[PDB]
Protein backbone atom coordinates (compact mmCIF):
# COMPACT_ATOMS: atom_id res chain seq x y z
CA UNK A 1 0.00 0.00 0.00
CA UNK A 2 2.14 2.86 1.40
CA UNK A 3 5.87 3.12 2.21
CA UNK A 4 6.88 3.37 5.85
CA UNK A 5 9.44 5.90 7.06
CA UNK A 6 11.88 2.98 7.24
CA UNK A 7 11.19 2.02 3.62
CA UNK A 8 11.71 5.61 2.53
CA UNK A 9 14.97 6.05 4.44
CA UNK A 10 16.08 2.77 2.88
CA UNK A 11 15.13 4.00 -0.61
CA UNK A 12 16.95 7.28 -0.02
CA UNK A 13 20.06 5.45 1.19
CA UNK A 14 20.14 3.32 -1.97
CA UNK A 15 19.54 6.42 -4.09
CA UNK A 16 22.35 8.20 -2.22
CA UNK A 17 24.81 5.41 -3.02
CA UNK A 18 23.52 5.56 -6.58
CA UNK A 19 24.63 9.22 -6.80
CA UNK A 20 20.94 10.12 -7.19
CA UNK A 21 21.19 12.89 -4.65
CA UNK A 22 18.07 15.02 -5.36
CA UNK A 23 15.97 11.87 -5.52
CA UNK A 24 17.56 10.68 -2.27
CA UNK A 25 16.79 13.98 -0.55
CA UNK A 26 13.12 13.71 -1.55
CA UNK A 27 12.94 10.21 -0.05
CA UNK A 28 14.35 11.52 3.23
CA UNK A 29 11.82 14.37 3.13
CA UNK A 30 9.03 11.81 2.79
CA UNK A 31 10.50 9.91 5.76
CA UNK A 32 10.44 13.16 7.77
CA UNK A 33 6.78 13.61 6.84
CA UNK A 34 5.99 10.21 8.31
CA UNK A 35 8.11 10.79 11.43
CA UNK A 36 9.52 14.30 11.94
CA UNK A 37 11.34 13.44 15.19
CA UNK A 38 14.19 11.36 13.66
CA UNK A 39 17.41 13.37 13.57
CA UNK A 40 19.02 10.87 11.16
CA UNK A 41 16.50 11.67 8.40
CA UNK A 42 17.66 15.29 8.60
CA UNK A 43 21.40 14.57 8.71
CA UNK A 44 21.00 12.15 5.81
CA UNK A 45 19.16 14.84 3.85
CA UNK A 46 21.78 17.41 4.87
CA UNK A 47 24.45 15.25 3.23
CA UNK A 48 22.45 15.03 0.00
CA UNK A 49 22.17 18.84 0.01
CA UNK A 50 25.95 19.03 0.48
CA UNK A 51 26.50 16.85 -2.61
CA UNK A 52 24.07 19.12 -4.52
CA UNK A 53 25.90 22.33 -3.36
CA UNK A 54 22.74 23.54 -1.58
CA UNK A 55 24.67 24.52 1.52
CA UNK A 56 21.99 26.78 2.99
CA UNK A 57 19.50 23.89 2.91
CA UNK A 58 22.15 21.57 4.38
CA UNK A 59 22.76 24.03 7.24
CA UNK A 60 19.05 24.16 8.04
CA UNK A 61 18.77 20.38 8.16
CA UNK A 62 21.81 20.07 10.43
CA UNK A 63 20.28 22.66 12.78
CA UNK A 64 16.98 20.75 12.87
CA UNK A 65 18.89 17.52 13.50
CA UNK A 66 20.69 19.10 16.48
CA UNK A 67 17.33 20.07 18.01
CA UNK A 68 16.35 16.40 17.86
CA UNK A 69 19.72 14.84 18.82
CA UNK A 70 22.21 17.23 20.35
CA UNK A 71 24.84 14.44 20.41
CA UNK A 72 24.80 13.71 16.66
CA UNK A 73 28.39 13.35 15.43
CA UNK A 74 27.35 13.49 11.79
CA UNK A 75 25.19 16.57 12.39
CA UNK A 76 28.31 18.39 13.60
CA UNK A 77 30.54 16.93 10.89
CA UNK A 78 28.18 17.87 8.04
CA UNK A 79 27.72 21.31 9.58
CA UNK A 80 31.50 21.76 9.63
CA UNK A 81 31.77 20.42 6.07
CA UNK A 82 29.10 22.86 4.98
CA UNK A 83 30.65 25.90 6.67
CA UNK A 84 33.97 24.83 5.15
CA UNK A 85 32.59 25.03 1.60
CA UNK A 86 31.10 28.43 2.51
CA UNK A 87 34.47 29.96 3.56
CA UNK A 88 33.25 30.02 7.19
CA UNK A 89 36.46 28.52 8.54
CA UNK A 90 36.41 29.20 12.28
CA UNK A 91 32.88 27.84 12.58
CA UNK A 92 33.78 24.81 10.45
CA UNK A 93 36.81 23.96 12.57
CA UNK A 94 34.81 24.32 15.80
CA UNK A 95 32.18 21.91 14.49
CA UNK A 96 34.74 19.37 13.24
CA UNK A 97 36.48 19.47 16.62
CA UNK A 98 33.09 18.97 18.27
CA UNK A 99 32.36 15.97 16.01
CA UNK A 100 35.74 14.58 17.04
CA UNK A 101 34.98 14.90 20.77
CA UNK A 102 31.49 13.42 20.40
CA UNK A 103 32.82 10.49 18.35
CA UNK A 104 35.41 9.72 21.03
CA UNK A 105 32.73 10.02 23.71
CA UNK A 106 30.48 7.62 21.74
CA UNK A 107 33.31 5.21 20.71
CA UNK A 108 32.61 5.71 17.00
CA UNK A 109 35.50 4.79 14.69
CA UNK A 110 35.62 6.59 11.34
CA UNK A 111 39.35 5.99 11.07
CA UNK A 112 41.24 9.21 10.44
CA UNK A 113 38.24 10.88 8.75
CA UNK A 114 37.67 13.56 11.38
CA UNK A 115 41.38 14.40 11.99
CA UNK A 116 41.90 14.55 8.21
CA UNK A 117 38.94 16.91 7.76
CA UNK A 118 40.28 19.11 10.59
CA UNK A 119 43.74 19.28 8.90
CA UNK A 120 42.05 20.36 5.60
CA UNK A 121 39.83 22.85 7.52
CA UNK A 122 42.97 24.47 8.99
CA UNK A 123 44.99 24.18 5.76
CA UNK A 124 42.28 25.80 3.62
CA UNK A 125 41.95 28.53 6.26
CA UNK A 126 45.70 29.20 6.18
CA UNK A 127 45.82 29.23 2.36
CA UNK A 128 42.98 31.78 2.21
CA UNK B 1 38.94 0.10 4.57
CA UNK B 2 37.95 -1.57 7.85
CA UNK B 3 36.17 1.61 9.04
CA UNK B 4 33.18 2.99 7.16
CA UNK B 5 33.73 6.58 6.07
CA UNK B 6 31.92 9.37 7.87
CA UNK B 7 31.08 10.82 4.40
CA UNK B 8 28.04 8.55 4.08
CA UNK B 9 24.35 8.38 5.08
CA UNK B 10 23.16 6.38 8.12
Amino acid sequence: KSPSAQELKEQGNRLFVGRKYPEAAACYGRAITRNPLVAVYYTNRALCYLKMQQHEQALADCRRALELDGQSVKAHFFLGQCQLEMESYDEAIANLQRAYSLAKEQRLNFGDDIPSALRIAKKKRWNS
Amino acid sequence: SSTGSIDMVD
